[PDB]
């Protein structure tokens, strides 16, 4: 074992260089030391793309009223679909309602009568669709005015409502 | 015109005609997470007062942590820094065992 | 000589960390079978055996003192292969996975609380852990379930106060998870540690049963707790 020198008046090439050698290996374990996932704050009452510690999904986040057992992270509903999560950072329980949806149908008297049309969005609230914006209880009729009189069924709209070309 | 395209006709008689589907897209994204925990101190191994000599080198085994390599970038110019199996720009998104 | 006890509805644990409302969920996992024969060991004169594992262990105990004070898991319980050690101090549990040269009759030695009568070598451990309670949160039953799957050791635990009975009472109590350790160790043999006060001990008794792959039907009430379960291969009802 011979001792080094390490006078300060040595050239670079005889100076003490400290060295750290990292050696990573990935042997057997399914989870070990890992780097840091990033974290972007969450928005409330907005349809967003979310990830809660692995759970990937889409939907609107809202304040819940469920109570998880301190060891549970998320809940599922009947039919086995996630319906509530617990925020890993703030530890609050939030319900997940899905982004509204439904079919779109066009009501037309026929091009040989008129070219006007009204549209009913089935069980869609008239505030989440994107004049006459009636809110039937089986959609959200746009383009027709709702009156309190009564006539014979013309074009059935559903649930005791109807449309028709009048004045 | 969407109704006429659905029926494949140019005359649409009276009635409700289902044409399309209404689905709402998601504003943006929200990746949230847990605060923090163990940080597996490099500091000690990158700042010891007495490195061991070369014939009898230390060997610190690094146990469970979250490993921010961004640090280790606050020590000097590093006369070197050669990552061999990995590329050093991607280290903050990988899991290692030992 | 052996001595058995009928475990009626014991060792039902929460399978996953998922909240569920009033829902009957049918799961299939390692459960201790209903109305089974668990073995009622005493180890008190002093004779504690080295039992197999084979798929988990349900471990119940009824002791008002602090004698059953940890466990030893491993494959040969020797050097040249690793082994796990759970010791249980008065304030904190210390799980340690090292190449222990385990002694023949391992015990702790209290006055001072020493460790050199358990093993004699502690070379190259790659895992350490410290949590506070792990034990002691008329008499009180304490139930644990250990199972090692995919390099993950899972310990489930529940401590419940019971009246005087057969020490495995007719009732139901779900086991809630405690730790989840990334060890990466083959485990097939285990035994229990004791404390001997410096020779002379009290009266130990522990109940050991073995988990089997069974299908259960668990019933979660409103608050997400398990109140009842049905073993889908017990009887006809
Ligand atoms: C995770 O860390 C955050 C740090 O911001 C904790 O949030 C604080 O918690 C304390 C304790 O109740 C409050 O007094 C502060 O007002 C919180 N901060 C903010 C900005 O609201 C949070 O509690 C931690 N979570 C856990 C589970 O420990
Ligand atoms: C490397 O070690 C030195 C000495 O331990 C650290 O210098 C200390 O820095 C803190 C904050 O910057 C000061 O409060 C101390 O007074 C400093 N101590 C001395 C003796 O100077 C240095 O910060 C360490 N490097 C890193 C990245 O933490
Ligand atoms: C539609 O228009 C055609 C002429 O283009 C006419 O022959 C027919 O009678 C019209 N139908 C109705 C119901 O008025
Ligand atoms: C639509 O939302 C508003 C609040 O923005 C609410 O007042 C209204 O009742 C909702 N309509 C339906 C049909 O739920
Ligand atoms: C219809 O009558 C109800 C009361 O029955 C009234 O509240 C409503 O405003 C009326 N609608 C119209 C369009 O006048
Ligand atoms: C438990 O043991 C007794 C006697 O050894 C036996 O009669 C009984 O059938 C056993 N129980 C079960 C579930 O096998
Ligand atoms: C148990 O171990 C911990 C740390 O390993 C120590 O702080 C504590 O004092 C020990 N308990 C006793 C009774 O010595
Ligand atoms: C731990 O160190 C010992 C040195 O006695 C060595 O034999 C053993 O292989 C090491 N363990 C592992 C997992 O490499
Ligand atoms: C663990 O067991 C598996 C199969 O039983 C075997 O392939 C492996 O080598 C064992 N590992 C050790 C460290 O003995
Ligand atoms: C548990 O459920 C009962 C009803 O079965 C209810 O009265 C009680 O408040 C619940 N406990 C909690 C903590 O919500």
């Amino acid at each position: 074992l011979q001792s080094y020198g390490f006078r300060p008046t040595y050239g670079v090439g005889h100076q003490p260089y400290r060295v750290v050698v990292l050696s990573f290996e990935l042997l057997h374990a399914p989870a070990t030391v890992c780097g840091p996932k990033k974290s972007t704050n969450l928005v409330k009452n907005k349809c967003v793309n979310f990830n809660f510690n692995g759970l990937t999904g889409t939907g609107v986040l809202t304040e819940s009223n469920k109570k998880f057992l301190p060891f549970q992270q998320f809940g599922r509903d009947i039919a086995d679909t996630t319906d509530a999560v617990r925020d890993p950072q703030t530890l609050e329980i939030l319900d997940i309602t899905p982004c509204s949806f439904g079919g779109v149908s066009v009501i037309t008297p026929g091009t040989n009568t008129s070219n006007q049309v009204a549209v009913l969005y089935q069980g869609v609230n008239c505030t989440e669709v994107p004049s006459n914006v009636f809110q039937t209880r089986a959609g959200c009729l746009i383009g027709a005015e709702y009156v309190n009189n009564s006539y014979e069924c013309d074009i059935p709209i559903g649930a005791g409502i109807c449309a028709s070309y009048q004045t | 015109s969407e109704t006429k395209c659905t029926l494949k006709s140019f005359t649409v008689e009276k009635g409700i005609y289902q044409t399309s589907n209404f689905r709402v897209q998601p504003t943006e994204s929200i990746v949230r997470f847990p605060n923090i925990t163990n940080l597996c101190p490099f500091d000690e191994v990158f700042n010891a007062t007495r490195f061991a000599s070369v014939y009898a080198w230390n060997r610190k085994r690094i146990s469970n942590c979250v490993a921010d390599y961004s640090v280790l970038y606050n020590f000097a110019p590093f006369f070197a820094f050669k990552c061999y199996g990995v590329s050093p720009t991607k280290l903050n998104d990988l899991c290692f065992t030992n | 000589p052996p001595a058995y006890t009928n475990s009626f509805t014991r060792g039902v644990y929460y399978p996953d960390k998922v909240f569920r409302s009033s829902v009957l969920h049918s799961t299939q996992d390692l459960f201790l079978p209903f109305f089974s024969n668990v073995t009622w060991f005493h180890a008190i004169r002093f004779d504690n055996p080295v039992l197999p594992f084979n798929d988990g262990v349900y471990f119940a105990s009824t002791e008002k003192s602090n004698i059953i004070r940890g466990w030893i898991f491993g494959t040969t319980l020797d050097s040249k292969t690793q082994s796990l050690l759970i010791v249980n101090n008065a304030t904190n549990v210390v799980i340690k996975v090292c190449e222990f040269q385990f002694c023949n009759d391992p015990f702790l030695d209290v006055y001072m609380e020493s460790e050199f009568r358990v093993y004699s070598s502690a070379n190259n451990c790659t895992f350490e852990y410290v949590s506070q309670p792990f034990l002691m949160d008329f008499k009180n039953l304490r139930e644990f379930v250990f199972k090692n799957i995919d390099g993950y050791f899972k310990i489930y635990s529940k401590h419940t106060p019971i009246n005087l009975g057969r020490d495995l009472p007719q009732g139901f109590s779900a086991l809630e998870p405690l730790v989840d350790l990334p060890i990466g160790i083959n485990i097939t043999r285990f035994q229990t540690l004791l404390a001997l006060h410096r020779w002379t001990a009290g009266a130990a008794a522990y109940y050991v049963g073995y988990l089997q792959p069974r299908t259960f039907l668990l019933k979660y009430n409103e608050n997400g707790t398990i109140t009842d379960a049905v073993d889908c291969a017990l009887d006809p009802l």
